[PDB]
C-alpha cells in the first residue's frame, strides 16, 4: 500500500526504461549530392 | 534509468556552463538560472518529480547546484556516451550553422 | 541586533535622499548571485532565537523555524527591493528628518515629523508571517510621476 | 501575496503515516477581513521604516485561546525592527512583546 | 492607550479628575472598618471556576 | 522578463491568496486616519 | 500482526483473582484503529534505525 | 466483552 503520488512517478519511470534511441537500418543516410549544370565534365 | 537520467543532466549543464564567457556579445544579461531553468525544461519529469519530492521541503539555490554538477561521478550508460560524444563534436559553432 | 540597516552607496538622482535601506543585513542582488549555500542563509537574531529555543526544551518550534527561515529573508529582501527601487520620489522622507526621527522619540520632544500610529492585533502577527508580497506589475503613472511633482 | 509551500509542515510516507506541525491549529486558520486589514497595516509599516508606527488593538468583544499571543509575541520579535536607526513599533509594544 | 494615540496628540491638553496612585492609609483609617473591607475585597476580586 | 521572478524550485511556489496596490492602500490608509480620530473623539467629552 | 497465546497471561499475570494490579487493568484491553496506526508508527520507526 | 477489568472504565463514563 503506497501512496499513488509516488506509484505514478514509478510507473512513469518504468515505461521510460523502455525508450529505445538507436534504430537498425540496410543502408545508411545520403550524405553527399550532386548537381547538374549541362557540363559532361563537371559537377 | 535514474542515475543515467541525472548523469545526462549533469553533463549538458557542465557544458553549457560556459556559453555566457564564450559568447558575451549575445549573452550579456544572461544568468544561470536560464540555463538552469532550460535544462530542467529539456528533460523527463519523472525525475524533476523525483529531486521535487525533497526539493519541495527543502531550500536550494545557484552554488548548490554548480556544486552538484562539478562533481566528478558519472553513471556510464548508451545515452550519455552517446550524448557527451555529441558535445564533443559540436564544439566548434561553424558545425551548428551560426556564425558573426 | 549587532548589523547594519543603512549605507550609502552611490549619489542619488534625488539629492535628500541618499540612504539605502537593508532589513536584517539582505541585498537583493542574494535573489540573483548567492553569497552561500543554502543552509548558510542566517543572521545574528534569527540564529539567537533559535538557540533560546533550543535551549528551552522546545525542538520542534526550532526545526521549524529553521526551516521557514528562507522564506523569511527572501521576504525581507524582496521588500528591501520594493523600498530602494520604486518608492525612489521627493515625497520620500530626507535625510536629516529620518536620522532625528528617533532619539526625538526616545527623549519625547516635540517634532513636526510625527509618525502614524496604527493599531493591530495579537492574530494579525502571525497571518503577516505566514505571507509574502511578491509584486507582479509596475504603477500605471509612474513615468508620468516627475512631471506632476514639477 | 503568496502562501508558503505546504510541504514544509507534513510529509506523507504511507496512507495513514503523516507528521504533524506544532502549530496545525493555526495554520489551518482563515482570517477575517478586519485580521486582513490589520495585515495590510502590518505591511504598510514595514514597507515605510519611519513615517508609520505600529500598535496594540484592545477589544474585550472577543475571546481566543491564549496560545496565539505567545505565538505572536515569538513571531514579532524577529519581525519587527527597533534598532538604533528606526523604528517599527512604540515603547509600549515592545513591551507587550516581551511579556508575551 | 489608544486614546493618546492619534494624530492631534501634538496640541491636546489633557485633564484627569482622578489620581491613580491611591495611598491606600485613607482607606484603613476608617474606624473599625475590616469587615467591610475583606466584604468588598471578595466581591471584587475573588474568581469563579470549577 | 525581470531575472528575479525565475522559479527553479517548487519552494517559492504557493497558492495565492489576495492582491494589493497604489489607490486602493492610499485610500486605506486615508480611511483608517480619520476613522480612528473620529472614533476616539466620539469615545469621549 | 500476531498475538501470542493467551493462557500465558492466566497463568502467570493474574494468578491470584483477589489482588489488582496495573497490568490485570491493561491486560483486559482492546486497541481502536488509531492505536493500531500507532503500533503500524513503532514498527516502521524500528524497521528504519536511525 | 469479556475481560471485568474492562467494566469500570464504563462505570466512570
Amino acid at each position: 500500500f503506497t501512496v499513488p503520488d509516488v506509484q505514478k512517478i514509478l510507473d512513469d519511470i518504468k515505461a521510460l526504461a523502455a525508450e529505445q534511441v538507436y534504430k537498425i537500418v540496410k543502408v545508411p543516410s545520403i550524405s553527399f549530392r550532386h548537381i547538374v549544370m549541362q557540363s559532361r565534365d563537371r559537377v | 534509468v535514474y542515475a543515467s537520467e541525472l548523469s545526462v543532466m549533469k553533463v549538458d549543464m557542465r557544458h553549457l556552463s560556459l556559453m555566457q564567457r564564450r559568447f558575451p556579445d549575445v549573452l550579456i544579461q544572461a544568468r544561470p538560472s536560464h540555463f538552469w531553468k532550460a535544462v530542467l525544461n529539456d528533460s523527463p519529469e519523472a525525475v524533476k518529480a523525483v529531486m521535487n519530492l525533497s526539493h519541495s521541503h527543502n531550500f536550494i539555490n545557484i552554488r548548490d547546484m554548480m556544486r552538484w554538477v562539478m562533481l566528478p561521478s558519472l553513471q556510464p550508460s548508451l545515452k550519455l556516451a552517446l550524448e557527451e560524444e555529441a558535445w564533443a563534436a559540436a564544439n566548434d559553432f561553424e558545425d551548428l550553422m551560426l556564425t558573426d | 541586533w549587532a548589523t547594519i540597516d543603512v549605507e550609502y552607496r552611490e549619489p542619488a538622482p534625488y539629492v535628500h535622499a541618499q540612504r539605502y535601506i537593508r532589513y536584517c543585513g539582505i541585498d537583493s542582488r542574494e535573489l540573483i548571485n548567492p553569497t552561500t549555500y543554502g543552509i548558510g542563509m542566517t543572521y545574528h537574531c534569527y540564529n539567537e532565537m533559535l538557540r533560546m529555543l533550543v535551549a528551552a526544551g522546545k525542538d520542534s518550534e526550532a526545526a521549524y523555524f529553521r526551516s521557514m527561515l528562507p522564506f523569511h529573508m527572501v521576504r525581507f529582501a524582496r521588500i528591501n527591493q520594493i523600498i530602494n527601487e520604486d518608492l525612489h520620489s521627493v515625497f520620500s522622507l530626507p535625510d536629516d528628518m529620518f536620522n532625528a526621527l528617533l532619539p526625538d522619540l526616545i527623549a519625547g520632544a516635540h517634532q513636526n515629523a510625527d509618525p502614524v500610529v496604527l493599531d493591530v492585533s495579537w492574530i494579525s502577527l502571525w497571518f503577516a508571517f505566514n505571507r509574502s508580497f511578491e509584486p507582479t506589475h509596475r504603477n500605471e503613472m509612474l513615468e508620468v510621476a516627475p512631471l506632476i511633482e514639477s | 501575496y503568496i502562501a508558503p509551500n505546504p510541504r514544509i509542515s507534513s510529509i506523507t510516507l504511507t496512507q495513514r503515516i503523516t507528521t504533524t506541525g506544532p502549530f496545525a491549529i493555526l495554520t489551518g486558520s482563515t482570517p477575517t477581513a478586519q485580521q486582513l486589514n490589520d495585515v495590510r497595516k502590518i505591511y504598510l509599516a514595514l514597507m515605510f521604516p519611519g513615517q508609520i508606527i505600529l500598535d496594540l488593538k484592545i477589544d474585550p468583544g472577543e475571546r481566543m485561546d491564549p496560545a496565539v499571543r505567545m505565538v505572536a509575541g515569538v513571531v514579532g520579535h524577529l519581525l519587527f525592527t527597533a534598532g538604533g536607526r528606526f523604528t517599527n513599533l512604540t515603547q509600549n509594544m515592545a513591551r507587550q512583546l516581551d511579556i508575551a | 492607550q489608544e486614546v493618546l494615540t492619534d494624530f492631534r496628540r501634538q496640541d491636546t491638553i489633557w485633564v484627569l479628575a482622578l489620581q491613580l496612585p491611591v495611598n491606600p492609609q485613607v482607606v484603613w483609617d476608617v474606624p473599625r472598618s475590616s469587615i467591610a473591607n475583606l466584604i468588598m475585597n471578595i466581591a471584587t476580586c475573588l474568581p469563579t471556576g470549577e | 522578463q525581470r531575472p528575479e521572478r525565475i522559479k527553479t524550485t517548487p519552494y517559492l511556489e504557493g497558492d495565492v491568496l489576495s492582491s494589493d496596490s497604489g489607490p486602493l492602500l492610499s485610500v486605506f490608509a486615508l480611511q483608517e486616519i480619520m476613522q480612528k480620530v473620529r472614533q476616539v473623539q466620539a469615545d469621549y467629552m
